[PDB]
DNA sequence: AGACGGCTGGCACGACTTTTGCAATCGCAGCCCT
DNA sequence: AGGGCTGATCGTGCAAAAGTCGTGCCAGCCGTCT
């Protein structure tokens, strides 16, 4: 960097102009996702320091308040691209560090509570082919039927835990039928709206 | 101006001092920051134009 | 927010990514030990809880 | 008496020994590496904050820096010279590091000390000092030429520094053929100076200390209270144990068995860290009540070996768990090892310690006139007065380890 | 205008500490190797 | 049909080589008054 634009590059705003605000997939928010931290510790008397991977930590959410380390490389304003290896953090303006939220994943789902609660209880238009019952699938604890024909159950059908077992016990391995989400809104991932339009 | 957001405090002053008398759109700085929320940005469908 | 200083006392400003890197590293570890159904359900419960 | 039959146990090795090696660490080693096993275990268990601003420390540097008309680079060579200030306020890294760390041939020594003499002194003066004593110059010449004396001040400032650091008066007159005790005005000007102007404000230097216990000293006796806080609690997974014995499958059960057993051994293992420190503390608290209340000139002799024998610690679990326990006290914060004090000789079935002389020369050095400190003969008589024997040869050792100049050096003129 | 003198720290030796590097053969009996 | 062979369990020290302090000891040096 010749240094000669990155403080006029710092300094820029767009139009802003017909703003929309809408849902994504996950692969923007994992775009968003920078970090990994671990610990809930908010701060350490011990010795005055950010939480190693835990609240306010260092590589994790941004810069250091100084161009400085929390662990003591690379502590300069002027380098810009180099990571030190003892704690991989960018070193680089302050402004950045309310600029950087984080992304959680722990690999499992669980209730929304925008759904039925609202004013409008979008709950069924939510939950779609389960029609409010993705509050109830928030459990992973009825691993309804996913599909299976040969089995007398439809795809998008429920079966409850005691329905799912007895259904692999007695269609054998032929009604299909999982959970997480657990009641309906897993066929309700498998389903489309199309057919659903036409007949409504 | 007229708030707490000291960081285009800086600007107003070097523009007063300069007799520039000038500033900038940009965004509510907060509203900046709501994106910085935005579910995290999930909700990002922002058409800037 | 700390009022008295030896207390920082955030005020409302817990982070939960704790319990996030806790339960996804937990779970890599027990999703090559093929964890228990139930151990996996409630880890998927509290996770998005 | 004699020999013939009757007579008759053993310890472990390596899983046990990990962990009882686990606790001669330290406590926050103990806590991170805690931290770190919990990680595997499965059955066991307003946008932003500031200070003072306008006024806002390196950052006020910083945001002034931001407050005056400079280019892109300007501004960079100013923040690499404010983000590397020190605790004492000087340039903590000077502009070869900032060089090195962008490696950037566009910015340049010239284009570097250009920025940071802009940034010499603007909030406050002599900010990023870069070794002080330019600084020490910028803020003579800063200050108005009307004062007195200043021709005088600032010859001495400028190459004089090493005369005035011994105190030698007599030579700073004869070099610098300064007429005698007129440059006296301009040398106290000079301690005047406003050192670590950064340091007025970056001096905001915090304390860390984390004791591993507490000395309350209860009415006398001083009443070691471990630091239960700090004391980390090992939880089980009670879940895991409820969810594993009815496990059909016995791969689960014997991984969770497994893991209970090494659970276990682990909380032991802290456990007894603690208990054996709680008990050893009692020993030296009581041993080094005396240097917990008069101090460290009143610190005695104190060993493991003559503590162990004292208080019935253990022979060789405490010499390995001794590392890194910190206390507490009135006295202050001391170290595990900073309780034990050495052995020196006393006369009259009286006994003698290392920290004790340490304090008894520092007093003594302290009792020596202003112009001549006190002599390593003058501290090993003081010594022998106080009874302690310590002779010349570990008086000046130990002058040495107290890090003072001894007569001969400390010489001043009066 | 060179020696005194204590500094003052380099150098020394042992004397107290100290950190790491160290787990088994059980126990049968069934299974594998011969 | 007979031998090997297997480890499921078997957990608060020490010891050992090393290091490191205490105290001494020693060698040059500078302020100075000769």
């Amino acid at each position: 960097k010749d240094l000669l634009k990155f403080l006029k590059a710092q300094t820029k705003t767009e139009e802003f102009d017909a703003i929309k605000i809408a849902l994504a997939s996950p692969d923007m928010i994992r775009s968003w996702s920078f970090g990994e931290v671990k610990k809930p510790e908010t701060i350490n008397y011990r010795t005055f320091k950010p939480e190693r991977d835990g609240l306010f930590c260092a590589r994790i959410f941004g810069p250091v308040k100084d161009y400085e380390c929390l662990c003591g490389k690379y502590k300069r304003l002027k380098h810009r691209g180099v990571i030190c290896e003892k704690c991989g953090v960018e070193v680089t303006q302050t402004k950045v560090r309310r600029e950087r939220m984080g992304h959680i994943e722990l690999a499992s789902p669980t209730a929304h509570i925008w759904f039925l609660k609202s004013l409008p209880s979008r709950i069924g238009l939510l939950l779609d082919m389960p029609l409010r019952d993705i509050e109830r699938v928030l459990y992973f604890e009825s691993y309804v039927v996913i599909e299976g024909g040969m089995t007398n159950l439809e795809r998008q059908q429920i079966l409850t835990e005691e329905q799912y077992l007895d259904a692999l016990e007695e269609f054998g391995d032929e009604f299909d039928a999982k959970m997480g989400a657990e009641a309906i809104q897993a066929l309700l991932k498998s389903m489309d709206l199309e057919q659903e339009c036409e007949q409504l | 101006v007229k708030s707490d957001d000291v960081n285009g405090r800086t600007k107003m002053y070097k523009n007063i001092v300069d007799g520039n008398h000038q500033m900038e759109p940009g965004m509510p700085e907060s509203f900046n920051v709501l994106l910085k929320e935005i579910r995290s940005l999930g909700i990002n469908i922002e058409l800037e134009d | 927010v700390p009022l008295d200083g030896g207390r920082f006392a955030t005020s409302d400003l817990n982070d939960l990514y704790r319990r996030v890197i806790n339960r996804n590293n937990r779970l890599k570890r027990l999703l090559d030990l093929a964890a228990p159904d139930i151990i996996v359900r409630n880890e998927k419960r509290m996770l998005q809880e | 008496m004699k020999q013939g039959l009757q007579l008759r146990s053993l310890a472990m090795t390596p899983q046990l020994q990990q962990a009882i090696r686990l606790l001669q660490l330290s406590t926050l080693e103990l806590q991170q590496e805690l931290q770190q096993a919990l990680e595997s275990n499965p059955l066991l268990e307003l946008p932003v904050y500031q200070g003072e601003t306008t006024q806002t420390l390196q950052d006020y540097l910083m945001w002034q820096v931001e407050l005056t008309p400079f280019t892109d680079t300007d501004r960079a060579i100013a923040t690499s010279i404010v983000d590397a200030v020190d605790d004492t306020g000087y340039l903590t890294i000077q502009i070869e590091d900032i060089v090195d760390s962008i490696g950037d041939d566009e910015i340049g020594l010239e284009e570097v000390e250009a920025v940071l003499k802009r940034i010499q002194r603007f909030d406050p003066v002599g900010v990023a000092a870069k070794d002080l004593r330019d600084c020490l110059l910028i803020q003579l010449s800063q200050f108005a030429k009307e004062t007195p004396w200043l021709e005088e001040a600032r010859l001495i400032i400028s190459d004089h520094l090493d005369l005035l650091a011994n105190h030698d008066f007599r030579t700073l007159m004869r070099v610098t053929r300064l007429k005698e005790e007129v440059l006296k005005e301009a040398v106290n000007l000079i301690q005047s100076l406003d050192p670590r102007p950064g340091q007025s404000i970056q001096t905001s230097e915090p304390e860390y200390v984390i004791p591993d216990v507490l000395v309350r000293k209860v009415s006398g006796r001083w009443t070691v209270e471990l630091n239960a806080d700090s004391i980390p609690r090992l939880k089980i997974n009670q879940q895991y144990a409820a969810m594993g014995n009815s496990a059909r499958n016995d791969a689960d059960g014997q991984f969770i068995r497994s893991n209970l057993q090494e659970a276990r051994w682990l909380i032991k293992s802290l456990e007894s860290r603690n208990d054996t420190l709680l008990r050893v503390s009692r020993c030296i608290v009581e041993q080094q009540q005396a240097f917990f209340e008069q101090g460290e000139e009143y610190m005695k002799p104190m060993v493991l070996a003559d503590i162990a024998q004292a208080v019935e610690m253990h022979e060789s679990t405490i010499s390995r768990v001794t590392t890194q326990k910190y206390l507490h006290s009135p006295r202050g914060i001391f170290e595990l090892k900073y309780f034990f004090s050495s052995h020196v000789n006393t006369e009259g079935g009286g006994e003698a310690s290392s920290t004790a002389i340490r304090a008894l020369v520092k007093k003594l050095i302290a009792a020596e006139n202003p112009a001549k400190p006190l002599s390593d003969s003058k501290l090993t008589s003081m010594l022998s007065e106080q009874g302690i024997m310590v002779a010349r040869r570990t008086v000046a050792k130990y002058r040495e380890s107290l890090s003072i100049p001894p007569s001969n050096q400390r010489k001043q003129l009066v």
